[PDB]
């Protein structure tokens, strides 16, 4: 019911984390605490943490 | 430019998944050390991928310096101080730091 969008690439280096390009969208599977959430890809379904800040939603901008 | 990421805190796991990376890459292992290098690496760490640069540090006196963070697996060897970046996946399943100089924790 809540979905957010990559503003930026991002490339990992840990394994558990999710590598992505701008315009990729993400479903939330964990909004812990951590600012690295856990989310998937709806561009590649893969799951694995991202930083918070780099996905905006698909409500604002 | 892609903008700072959040602040996480190093874990075993990450520091290893780091250190598999950077030998895969080559690129570090076999450099020469120093000071503005290491902070090069360091800050691209912090920004890229959100890990306080605290973390890659080696134990002190002459001959090899021993990584303190358990899983980063680089240590720094003389080569004729004067030290070079060396790989060595030993140090993922010994704390050689820990061992030579358990004041530390």
């Amino acid at each position: 019911v809540t979905l957010f969008v990559a503003l930026y690439d991002y490339e990992a280096i840990t394994e558990d984390d999710l590598s992505f390009h701008k315009g990729e969208k993400f479903q939330i599977l964990n909004s812990s605490e951590g600012d690295w959430w856990e989310a998937r890809s709806l561009t590649t379904g893969e799951t694995g943490y991202i930083p918070s800040n780099y996905v905006a939603p698909v409500d604002s901008i | 430019v892609r903008p700072q990421v959040p602040l996480r805190p190093m874990t075993y796991k990450a520091a290893l998944d780091i250190s598999h990376f950077l030998k895969e890459k080559g690129g570090l292992e076999g450099l020469i050390w120093s000071q503005r290098r290491q902070e090069i690496l360091d800050l691209w760490i912090y920004h890229t991928q959100g890990y306080f640069p605290d973390w890659q540090n080696y134990t002190p006196g002459p001959g090899i310096r021993y990584p303190l963070t358990f899983g980063w697996c680089f240590k720094l060897v003389p080569v004729e101080e004067v030290l070079v970046w060396r790989f060595d996946s030993k140090l993922a399943f010994h704390h050689m730091a820990r061992e030579l100089h358990p004041e530390y924790y």
